[PDB]
């Protein structure tokens, strides 16, 4: 819940993250909204969406 | 593979309205490249060399 | 404004729809307030997305 | 706009709202088409059970039949379509090592990092001017729909229009409106000899 | 008015496979310029 | 000072519809208006 | 502009039963004048006022017959009945001239039994 500049496993971006009910697949890394922009992130060190 | 799908991903639908649509273009492919220069009849003096 | 806003005074309709025999209810508002819209209207809003 | 069409007939577009019972009203809207006043008072119910059966038939159309509200959608589709087309072009390098800026800076030194960007620009602005010129026009057209409608509500709804094929098919009696998301849909009631 | 319909990859490039391999990164302009031309051919018929 | 308000459409008025009610004027009145339109 | 060309071909050069095309109100005329880079149209019109509540009944009964009007309507003050036009009050006595007959007066609804002066009988007296 803060505007931030982040790097997730080499993926770098800025924005505000939030806890999300989304269900990735055990291998999937990051979802992209239409326009293929970064949509969300499963956080590595706990692998949470 | 089949053209009913040559469209589908053009429109990006797994359904196709009644009606028509347009996908691609036809254009024949060529062959038998040709070159026919003029009568080669003005030569250099090599035998005289 | 040029289309729907011709008048300047907002009128209303009495409860007594003894309007000569017709049943205009299918257009008049719905006091139950499905957004104060009419029947032949609401369809036009849900039948479109 | 309807609370006076029924009630005030059509006197609500020339000044104050003069009432009328909608029977004497149709009794006039017939005097325009070329029908004597009797043909209404002496055949009212048959005229009534027609008007009321005339709507349900429309219910089905707009309650059961899709494809009946096309044009209003062919407008939505475009405006949103070209939009994504603008969102999308932002991943077309337009002639550079990428379509992503922060990287291009984070990989080089200014000099080329400036021309790289000097190209990316030269297509975006071209991307925008394109969308725009596709958004003016489609916003001009929609006007002709409006100055038209504004001339339909002004005539068909607020009164009777003798113009054949303006308030629809037939000697027009009275046209009733209803609204919509981005537009209107009219209910034009007419006369049809049989 | 007469309906025209165009094959961008034919005009800009003229059967030089080299070219088209450049237009892919100049984006999707190629399509639109057609879509706006079909959207004409559909109407200038409707008008008639 | 300043204000922020929802938009007033007009004066809510009601009419006396009835199966036996009409209304007719007795004196007329003229109006003059302006419809400015561009040409050039 | 064309729209502004139609008005000086419809509203100025003539009369048009259309509303909101030659101004607000039942059109009567339209005097135009100029501009630097446009036109102006001065629309003269008809704005009703000084209303009055009346009571209606479309048709009338007499000799068991039903008579209707020709141009205008039927109203009544409390006891009398009169006929006049739809956009002005200048009432008249009902006659066999300003009306006409069709059918029996058992079907029309809202009717009100009345009498009819007829301008021939005394001319026989
Ligand atoms: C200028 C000249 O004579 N060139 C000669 C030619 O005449 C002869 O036919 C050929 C074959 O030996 O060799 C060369
Ligand atoms: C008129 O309406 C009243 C209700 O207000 C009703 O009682 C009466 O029967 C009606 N009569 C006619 C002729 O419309």
């Amino acid at each position: 819940n803060k505007c931030v500049n982040f790097n997730f496993n080499g993926l770098t971006g800025t924005g505000v993250l939030t806890e999300s009910n989304k269900k990735f697949l055990p291998f999937q890394q990051f979802g992209r909204d239409i326009a293929d922009t970064t949509d969300a992130v499963r956080d590595p060190q706990t692998l949470e969406i | 593979l089949d053209p009913l799908s040559e469209t589908k991903c053009t429109l990006k639908s797994f359904t196709v309205e009644k009606g028509i649509y347009q996908t691609s273009n036809f254009r024949v492919q060529p062959t038998e490249s040709i070159v026919r220069f003029p009568n080669i009849t003005n030569l250099c003096p090599f035998g005289e060399v | 404004q040029e289309v729907f806003a011709q008048v300047k005074q907002i009128y209303k309709t009495p409860p007594i729809k003894d309007f000569g025999g017709f049943n205009f209810s299918q257009i008049l508002p719905d006091p139950s307030k499905p957004s104060k819209r009419s029947f032949i209207e609401d369809l036009l809003f849900n039948k479109v997305t | 706009l309807l609370a006076g069409t029924i009630t005030s007939g059509w006197t609500f577009g020339a000044g104050a709202a003069l009432q009328i019972p909608f029977a004497m009203q149709m009794a006039y809207r017939f005097n325009g088409i070329g029908v004597t006043q009797n043909v209404l008072y002496e055949n009212q119910k048959l005229i009534a059970n027609q008007f009321n059966s005339a709507i349900g038939k429309i219910q089905d159309s707009l309650s059961s039949t899709p494809s009946a509200l096309g044009k209003l959608q062919d407008v939505v589709n475009q405006n949103a379509q070209a939009l994504n087309t603008l969102v999308k072009q932002l991943s077309s390098n337009f002639g550079a090592i990428s379509s992503v800026l922060n990287d291009i800076l984070s990989r080089l030194d200014p000099p080329e990092a400036e021309v790289q960007i000097d190209r990316l620009i030269t297509g975006r602005l071209q991307s925008l001017q394109t969308y725009v010129t596709q958004q003016l026009i489609r916003a001009a057209e929609i006007r002709a729909s409006a100055n038209l409608a504004a001339t339909k509500m002004s005539e068909c709804v607020l009164g009777q229009s003798k113009r054949v094929d303006f308030c629809g098919k037939g000697y027009h009696l009275m046209s009733f409106p209803q609204s919509a998301p981005h537009g209107v849909v009219f209910l034009h009631v007419t006369y049809v000899p049989a | 008015m007469t309906k025209t319909s165009v094959d961008c990859t034919m005009y800009i490039c003229g059967d030089s496979t080299e070219c088209s391999n450049l237009l892919l990164q100049y984006g999707s302009f190629c399509t639109q310029l057609n879509r706006a031309l079909t959207g004409i051919a559909v109407e200038q018929d409707k008008n008639t | 000072s300043i204000i922020a308000y929802t938009m007033s459409l007009g004066a809510e008025n009601s009419v006396a519809y009835s199966n036996n009610s009409i209304a007719i004027p007795t004196n007329f009145t003229i109006s003059v208006t302006t419809e400015i339109l561009p040409v050039s | 502009a064309n729209l502004a060309a139609t008005k000086m071909s419809e509203c100025v050069l003539g009369q048009s039963k259309r509303v909101d095309f030659c101004g607000k109100g039942y059109h009567l005329m339209s005097f135009p004048q100029s501009a630097p880079h446009g036109v102006v149209f001065l629309h003269v019109t008809y704005v009703p006022a000084q209303e009055k509540n009346f009571t209606t009944a479309p048709a009338i009964c007499h000799d068991g017959k039903a008579h209707f009007p020709r141009e205008g309507v039927f109203v009544s003050n409390g006891t009398h009945w009169f006929v006049t036009q739809r956009n002005f009050y200048e009432p008249q006595i009902i006659t066999t001239d300003n009306t006409f007959v069709s059918g029996n007066c058992d079907v029309v609804i809202g009717i009100v039994n009345n009498t009819v002066y007829d301008p021939l009988q005394p001319e026989l007296d």
